[PDB]
DNA sequence: CTGTTAGCGCTTTCAG
DNA sequence: CTGAAAGCGCTAACAG
């Protein structure tokens, strides 16, 4: 349901690394969204996400919810893991 | 192959009306006789035409994008942008190089048209009164990316090239800088004259140095007027203190050209450019830019434009995306 | 509404084989008639729908074309290219990033055979055997583009790696070389271990100056990759006086590299890159490149599919451009 | 009829230059020829002048044959120019 | 669920 | 030269 990352890519939550984050967290039925500065935006959203600003060294805050709000979690620590953006 | 629609109706001895159901994850249709159809489907190699549906449903899901040039890295990553997300809508798109030049942009805009498109993503960089009575009449949804509208009529994206110069420019008054002269391109380009001499300007004025209308020297935006700009800046007169330059890749010429005369950037003569192009990096002292996402541009371009194509009134047809100033090592 | 073949039936009195016949501007309907029918045309401002057309014709007169990456300054110049001559040719093209990796290059060419292109310029990094399969089997025709694939199958345009790498060592050989490396792309992709290291390896076992695997170093094709292979290389034993850089950007990232570390490239280390792309002279020593014909390779590579598409046959479809060096200050 | 050019152009006869040669030279019916090296090759054909490789420096000789030959050679010079490749 | 009936807007053999 | 049906393959109302 929950998890604090910090992105430590330069590029921040940005081009591909984004869509690559939307599109892995938008093949979930249960609801996901993407915290940070203030502002809370659905983290299936593209003009949403692209908001944001987020650069390097922000700290940001993914929050899951719904049937698969389990592996929900686990999906999208790994592309930020693997996609290498926040860690 | 040929094997057409209806040459499957026969194996699945189903309608078409059926297996059009099936192919398109239709309203309810029995899995058992569904998976028994599109089962007797991939036997054959059947291959659904996207020309006939075209036809029939009076919606390509092509969309077509006008940038001027693919060739320049400025509008390839912002076309990546827009395809990677015409695609995670399943969209094909349409292509084509107008070169800022009026006519083609039209042409184009027709044969787009003509070529039943879904929706169109333009981008110029002087869009004309004419391109808006133009662009007004499309019968498909339409927006601007990175590109110069003025009367805000037409869905846009993009961010404040004028903001973005004024906060640029202020970090270099900051720290002591009286003299801050301003490289640029065109002057006939509303980015420029519009908005990016404004914010410069009033950076200015908004602190109390009114400025050297002589300080503002141009030239066509590659690393030639770089030590172009710099050479005449530098030995015309009062040597400034601090550059401010259009882009990354006249930034840089700003800098050799000043390494070259005998200058010192990280200290000397202070420079900052915009844009922060993946060359941001690739120079001596890194360059410390104005961040603009073209990417996220083409991104969100594409996103609005996918909306509107799907109907739903998502409005501020007007967006504006987050700049931002990476000072690397070039700005003490 | 928007409007038909039909109406410019009335406007203009005659019969809509009349109209497709001008239209298409065909052999034959007399002078007065042809006339009649195209005021009735633009001035009723009908725009003939190209998919309608599509399904009567079997011809969209537009081609796919898969390409790894559109934001890479490689690709971008070779989409130009072709994009530049498919209008040459009143062809639209369709485009969508496939990103090297073998399964979209695979949904990509269904999608788009599907969309009912009339011709597929093809090109990736590493050309596999299924691809071959699935190329040869497609309904129209094909070539490849800046990529290579060994049967020779497949129509195609591209340079001689071999010999384009070869030469490049020589120019070093010849001048007091003895220790030079090889920092290269992905070394699993063809394009590296078939002909660039092939080519830089005969080079020297040419001459009798045999190679350490150490040597060649393996980096992506990141400007950072091009910093990392060369600390890596200065970190051996007995150093190399030249290295040949497979990329431009990776050699932007070992020139920048070397003098980070303490040698000023002319000297200390000789650096020589490929492709020329207008990189190459933002670099404190302008950098020696290897030339490669990006925009050729398209253009080229698309006007040949126009050839097969327009049944014209003319006998080269393995053309290989020709090459050369650039050199610069980077080397002698 | 013809004309033997200094091709000067950095890049030669090649790039957005060269398809522009081989465009104009398109626009006329009369037949274009372009030899260099010894080689000759269609001026309308962008697979033929594209695989010569004329770098800055080379002499090339474009020539013109039939009806309207006049009006494109003095064709192939402005553009030429206007283009920058030859003399 | 699933058929059935019509075209979508052009282009084409053929005819005269 | 210039009409005249005959549909390209599909989907879309609307039955059933």
């Amino acid at each position: 349901a929950q998890k604090t990352f910090t992105v430590t890519a330069d590029s921040g939550i940005h081009a591909r690394p984004a869509t690559t984050l939307v599109q892995a967290a938008s093949k979930f039925d249960s609801d996901i969204n993407l915290e940070f500065n203030g502002k809370t935006v659905n983290l299936k959203s593209i003009m949403g996400v692209m908001s944001l600003g987020i650069q390097k060294g922000a700290t940001i805050t993914i929050s899951a919810e719904g049937s698969d709000e389990a592996d929900a979690l686990a999906a999208l620590e790994d592309t930020m893991s693997k996609e290498g953006l926040g860690e | 192959m040929n094997v057409t629609i209806y040459d499957v109706a026969r194996e699945a001895s189903v309608s078409m009306a059926t297996v059009s159901r099936v192919v398109n994850g239709n309203p309810n249709v029995k899995p058992s006789t569904r998976k028994k159809v599109l089962e007797t489907i991939e036997r054959l190699g059947y291959r659904p035409n996207a020309v006939a549906r075209g036809l029939a449903s009076k919606k390509t899901t092509t969309v077509g994008v006008i940038i001027p040039d693919i060739s320049n890295i400025f509008y390839a990553e912002l076309a990546r942008g827009i395809e990677d997300i015409a695609t995670m809508y399943k969209y094909n798109i349409i292509l084509s190089n107008s070169d800022q030049n009026q006519d083609k942009e039209l042409h184009l805009l027709n044969n787009m048209l003509g070529k039943q498109v879904d929706g169109i993503i333009f981008m110029s960089g002087n869009v004309t009164e004419e391109h808006v009575e133009e662009l007004k009449k499309s019968p498909v949804p339409v927006v601007l990316a990175a590109s110069i509208e003025s009367t805000n009529q037409i869905p846009s994206v993009t961010i404040d090239y004028e903001q973005a110069a004024f906060d640029a420019v202020q970090s270099l008054i900051d720290s002591g800088h009286k003299n801050i002269a301003f490289v640029s391109g065109t002057l006939e380009e509303p980015i420029n004259h519009a908005k990016k001499v404004k914010g410069y300007k009033r950076a200015l004025t908004e602190s109390g140095l009114p400025v050297r209308d002589s300080y503002i020297v141009e030239g066509d935006y590659t690393y030639d007027s770089g030590i172009e700009a710099v050479e005449k800046l530098l030995e015309e007169d009062e040597k400034p203190t601090a550059i401010f330059v259009g882009t990354d890749e006249m930034a840089l010429g700003v800098i050799h050209g000043a390494q070259d005369r005998g200058l010192n950037v990280p200290n000397d003569l202070e420079i900052i450019g915009f844009d922060n192009t993946r060359l941001s990096t690739m120079v001596r002292p890194q360059l410390t830019s104005v961040v603009q996402p073209m990417y996220d541009i083409g991104a969100v371009a594409m996103r609005l434009l996918t909306k509107y194509m799907n109907k739903e009134t998502v409005d501020s047809s007007i967006v504006q995306l987050p700049h931002r100033i990476e000072f690397r090592q070039s700005t003490k």
